């Protein structure tokens, strides 16, 4: 049965990403410069896991149809487009901040402050909203306006150019972005470990970690925008296939946001060394001649 | 100047099958519905279904599932409905219309007139 | 007369030193010499080896999230004291001599030889996040057993101690600084003149500075304001090469000049630590074990000539700034040197009346 | 906190005699201790830190050891200006922590 | 080169009281500064220090609680602000200036001022 | 389903004079609309959202609406007003039509 394993993937993002607030928020041994930004991220996720998830499992246990009022089907179209796109361009400005760091160590520490990550943190937000926001303007297209016997969808016909060149510049520009970083990032730590006796596998580990950290974004996220542009763009193409195929394809997606925090909280040793401490609750001598 | 067109009257014996055609001017003809309604001599209307033409999703009346079949072709822009097992009582004029439509925003929602009602043909059955 | 002595986590390896703290005159440096006990009996065929070493060192907590650390050498020395070298042949300090005569014929000695360039002890603030260890140019004496040297040493056999590398004060003193600019606007109606200077050029910690500016103007303007500054200037090689800039000290003063008139003033200040906490990468002298230290002292070069092996050098200058209401700006900037004088005791290396 | 015991409480020495003074700290306090004089209705003056260096401008009568935790201190000859009070300070560690005191009579 | 100590005490019962020293060539970010208090018929003892270059004022047990001190620079002058006294609080004070860069010990000392507290 | 009563089936009015119809629901709804017909011809929507007429409507007509009662009435008659009038619903599937009422003149 579909409910017990839906809500088995619900509560852990909830209780990941409020985990992870009360922790920041709580004690002054976390709160610098870098947290907020894992701070923002967090409220965006867990902002993802409580409305959007819900809302689509009622209308997966339904046969699609729509059970709230009409009034309210743009604002929830708005908000899923909102709060995905932020939790992307965070994971792209985090890639951009480690290579920055990486190359000159020092700069980097000179110019990080808490100013910064105000800046960066309202940028993101903006551009987030500004993508998002054109959708309830133009508002969906019914026969009817009973909301019982109407289905809530972008149809091809009316947003056809939105869904291309959201798509484009959601997702593919963030990609391109991470794609170049990681080959320069490795290619520095090659180059910086060649002039640099022991410090070679912490190097080489590192580099792993990362490969794999962005291997889970491209796995998670590819195969949806690569449907919806084939869909879009292929005219002879069966658009019920399609269809079927991306309603499956979404939900990885929605994972993705669970799965998030913990690879970014887990790894990091004050969180660990914090919730211990919280549960919780050879020398130079001298003579004489 | 939207324009419908539909073929001319038909005689057809009892117990047989035939399909009607709706060709359409003036607009993209992949935006809107296309409905069917059917009018006996004297008599009120009735609603038989609606298709929509990108994707081609319909929608039945219930007295009317076992009867009618509803079909298009987007290159050469018409619509089919196809009646089969014909009766004495199916005799009458057939309209293939066009319907306004509701937008809603996050403020209200509204509806655009648009209404516009192709000339119907005729059917006959007789022996 | 006091002596330095530290003992391996088994007991079984004492080194005494005689002082932590070495003077680095510009032509030379002070030699590194001491002595260690050792055990025959527990030692089979092993030998001792005696090793300095210079590092630059720089860790961050966000590095160290990941397995990141950045370490890189400097300075290398190696000796074999035990068993002694056939060639033997090396003279002996007075406190060597006395050491060895108190001890035992177990004991022998060590002496190490530092080259001219090199850069002295300076560590950087870590800030409120990094808790970890320090960042900066650091010296340590590190004594082991090893049956070669290729093999891997343990902590049982392996004791260690930090030194120190300063400088001092001059005795001749130098000349006064001094600086002159004029500046010409839009329209050639006149210039504006500015001149600075100060009481002299050597300063020691926690001593006022005291500026006197003397200004002419004969344009057709209004100043608004008059600041004052002192600055940190700290030239880093780690990987790249960059410089960083920090203000330490700050006054601000309103004074109006209005148009063909002369102004004439002298203003004082402080540079200190209490209010530069927050301020990260400061430069400090360097500590042994987690003290507070005060600001980081100037570098003295020999003059005809520098090569860049160096990890961090410091120096400190005065900027004088005038505002102009129309348009533009006026600055002068004078340097000066900031160090202590030469004791006639040791420093103590902790804080004295410790909390 | 280290209690500093002083001895001896009261003495008299005639002219030209060697006099000594003794204390003794519950703990090492590292060759870490400073000799103040103090005559009747005035404040005190230093006379010797790090247990052995002499202040300048102090007569080279005044003299200062240490052994241990016991610290001595000493005059060779004595004169008609050296009658007062004689108190040891240690200031390793905080609250520094002077001892009694001793008088010395003609 | 001269500490002087002003604002003698004024036969207070119980109340505060305000002491305070004026520096004549002394740097305050250059020196620390002590109080000392000298009981009749007792031993010198230690009350509380400034050090203005890190911030820094410490405090005996006895009188934690009760006792404030500071410096202030523009006029070179220390202040022991002294509140809720009692009968044990009866004694000369002294001030005394120590070196910064590194202590030695309390080479200049004042003259002292009397402070009584009677019933 | 939502059954549409309409009231009445046949009416006679004289040239000059005002006359209502009525249209019934079996159920709640929101909005109806009108559609004339006349003889020979397709019907043509003649109001809509139960008050707007279309374009080209004369000023005389008006509509009346509220929950489960609808009514369409005209200011002064005319001769060219005698056709068939069909009330219809579009809130759910499937979509109703009236019975329709027939209008004559008297003499
Ligand atoms: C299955 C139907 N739904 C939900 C109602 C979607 O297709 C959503 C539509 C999205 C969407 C369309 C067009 C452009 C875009 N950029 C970013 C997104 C986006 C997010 C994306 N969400 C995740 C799914
Ligand atoms: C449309 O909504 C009505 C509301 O009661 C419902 O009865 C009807 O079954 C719906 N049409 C469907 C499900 O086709």
């Amino acid at each position: 049965w579909a409910a017990l394993l839906i809500l088995m993937v619900i509560i852990p993002t909830i209780g990941g990403n409020t985990l992870v607030i009360l922790a920041v928020s709580l004690e002054k041994k976390l709160q610098y410069a870098t947290n907020y930004f894992l701070m923002s991220l967090a409220v965006a996720d867990l902002l993802v896991g409580l409305f959007v998830m819900p809302i689509a499992l009622l209308t997966i246990m339904f046969e699609a149809m729509w059970p709230l009022p009409l009034v309210l089907c743009p604002a929830w179209l708005f908000l899923d487009v909102l709060f995905s796109t932020a939790s992307i361009w965070h994971l792209c400005a985090i890639s951009v901040d480690r290579y920055i760091a990486i190359k000159k160590p020092i700069q980097a520490n000179q110019y990080n402050s808490r100013a910064t990550a105000f800046i960066k943190i309202t940028v993101v937000w903006l551009i987030s909203i500004g993508i998002a926001i054109p959708v309830p303007i133009k508002g969906i297209e019914t026969d009817v306006d009973n909301p019982n016997n109407i289905t809530c969808v972008l149809t091809k016909e009316r947003f056809g150019d939105f869904m291309l060149f959201g798509s484009l510049a959601a997702f593919f520009t963030p990609l391109a972005i991470m794609i170049v970083t990681y080959f320069l990032t490795i290619h520095a730590l090659q180059k910086v470990r060649l002039l640099s006796r022991q410090t070679i596998s912490n190097l080489q580990r590192a580099s792993k970690v990362l490969g794999i950290v962005f291997f889970l974004f491209l796995l998670m996220w590819c195969p949806f925008f690569i449907t919806n542009i084939t869909l879009v763009l292929c005219d002879s193409c069966n658009q019920t296939t399609l269809q079927m195929l991306l309603e499956i394809f979404v939900w990885i997606g929605y994972v993705s946001s669970g799965v998030n925090p913990l690879v970014y909280t887990l790894f990091n040793k004050t969180f660990r060394d914090a919730f211990g401490r919280y549960i919780t609750c050879i020398q130079s001598s001298s003579i004489i001649l | 100047e939207v324009q419908l067109q539909q073929s001319g009257p038909e005689l057809v014996k009892p117990g047989a099958s035939v399909k009607l055609s709706c060709k359409a001017s003036g607009y993209t003809f992949t935006s809107s519905w296309m409905h069917w309604v059917k009018q006996r001599p004297g008599q009120g209307l009735e609603w038989i279904g609606n298709i929509y033409p990108s994707n081609g999703g319909t929608n039945y009346n219930e007295r009317f599932k076992s009867k009618a079949t509803l079909t298009v072709d987007r290159s050469s822009n018409t619509a089919y409905m196809q009646l089969s097992s014909l009766t004495s009582e199916d005799s009458a004029v057939y309209f293939c219309a066009r319907f306004g439509s509701f937008i809603t925003t996050i403020l209200t929602t509204y509806y655009n007139p648009v209404d516009y009602w192709g000339q119907g043909t005729t059917l006959t059955v007789s022996s | 007369t006091r002596v330095f002595k530290k003992a391996s986590p088994n007991g079984k390896l004492t080194v005494y030193l005689g002082k932590r703290d070495f003077v680095d005159h510009i032509d030379l440096v002070d030699p590194v010499d001491g002595v260690v006990l050792v055990d025959p009996e527990y030692l089979k065929e092993r030998r001792v080896y005696v090793t300095l070493t210079c590092a630059f060192r720089y860790g961050r907590e966000d590095l160290d999230v990941l397995g990141l650390t950045f370490r890189k050498d400097l300075f290398v020395a190696n000796v074999q004291s035990f068993p002694p070298a056939p060639e033997d042949k090396k003279p002996l300090t007075r406190l060597q001599e006395r050491l060895i005569k108190k001890l035992g014929e177990h004991a022998y000695p060590f002496t190490f030889e530092i080259p001219p360039n090199l850069p002295c002890s300076v560590t950087l603030q870590p800030g409120p996040e990094d808790t970890g260890k320090a960042c900066g140019v650091d010296y340590e004496v590190k004594a082991f057993c090893a049956e070669n040297l290729e093999e891997k040493i343990h902590k049982r056999n392996s004791v260690r101690l930090v030194i120190e590398k300063v400088q001092y004060a001059p005795e001749r003193p130098g000349p006064q600084p001094t600086a002159e600019t004029t500046r010409q606007f839009l329209m050639s109606d006149k210039p504006l003149h500015l001149e600075a200077s100060l009481d002299k050029e050597i300063y020691y910690h926690g001593e006022p500075i005291s500026v006197n500016v003397h200004v002419t103007n004969n344009t057709n303007k209004t100043v608004k304001k008059i600041k004052i500054s002192v600055r940190q200037y700290a030239d880093i090689c780690l990987f790249n090469t960059a410089q960083y800039k920090c203000p330490v000290a700050m006054e601000e003063a309103d004074d109006t000049v209005a148009p063909s008139s002369t102004f004439c003033k002298v203003y004082t200040l402080t540079p200190f630590l209490a209010n530069n906490r927050e301020k990260r990468g400061l430069a400090l002298d360097g500590k042994l074990k987690h003290e507070d230290t005060n600001l980081a002292s100037s570098t003295l070069l020999r003059e005809g000539a520098n090569r860049e092996i160096l990890g961090i050098i410091v120096s400190y200058k005065v900027k004088v700034k005038l505002v102009v209401s129309r348009g533009g700006d006026v600055a002068v900037e004078l340097p000066f040197t900031l160090m202590h004088p030469k004791p006639k005791e040791e420093p103590p290396h902790r804080e004295v009346p410790e909390n | 906190d280290i209690q500093m015991t002083q001895s001896p409480s009261s003495l008299s020495a005639s002219v030209g005699d060697r006099v000594t003074i003794t204390c003794r700290a519950s703990q090492s306090v590292s060759s870490a201790v400073a000799w103040y004089q103090q005559k009747p209705g005035k404040a005190p003056k230093l006379l010797i830190y790090s247990a052995s260096s002499l202040y300048s401008g102090v007569p080279s009568r005044f003299s200062g050891s240490r052994s241990g935790t016991d610290f001595t201190l000493t005059i060779s000859s004595l004169q008609p200006e050296d009658f007062a009070t004689y108190y040891c300070q240690q200031y390793k560690y905080v609250p520094v922590t002077f001892g009694q005191g001793t008088k010395v009579e003609i | 080169v001269q500490l002087v100590e002003s604002g003698g005490g004024l036969v207070q019962p119980g109340g505060s009281l305000r002491l305070s020293c004026a520096a004549s060539g002394f740097n305050v970010y250059s020196s620390s500064i002590h109080w000392v208090r000298q009981a009749p018929g007792k031993g010198l003892r230690w009350v509380a220090s400034i050090s203005s270059y890190y911030g820094y004022t410490y405090y005996a047990d006895s009188v934690k609680g009760r006792f404030t001190i500071s410096a202030d620079t523009s006029k070179n002058t220390a202040y022991l602000q002294m509140n809720s006294l009692r009968a044990e609080d009866t004694a000369v004070y002294y001030c005394a200036r120590s070196r910064q860069f590194w202590y030695s010990g309390l080479d200049y000392w004042g003259q002292g001022t009397l402070v009584t507290v009677s019933s | 389903d939502i059954v549409l009563i309409q009231s009445p089936a046949i009416m006679s009015a004289s040239p000059g004079e005002k006359v209502t119809i009525t249209c019934s629901a079996s159920s709640s709804v929101s909005y109806m609309h009108w559609f004339q017909q006349k003889p020979g011809t397709s019907p043509k929507l003649w109001i809509y959202s139960t008050s707007n007429l279309a374009s080209g409507v004369p000023a005389r007509f008006s509509g009346s609406g509220s929950g489960t009662s609808y009514s369409l009435t005209i200011s002064r008659m005319e001769a060219e007003d005698a056709a068939t009038y069909y009330c219809q619903q579009r809130s759910s599937y499937p979509l109703t039509f009236g019975a329709g009422t027939k209008l004559e003149i008297k003499r």
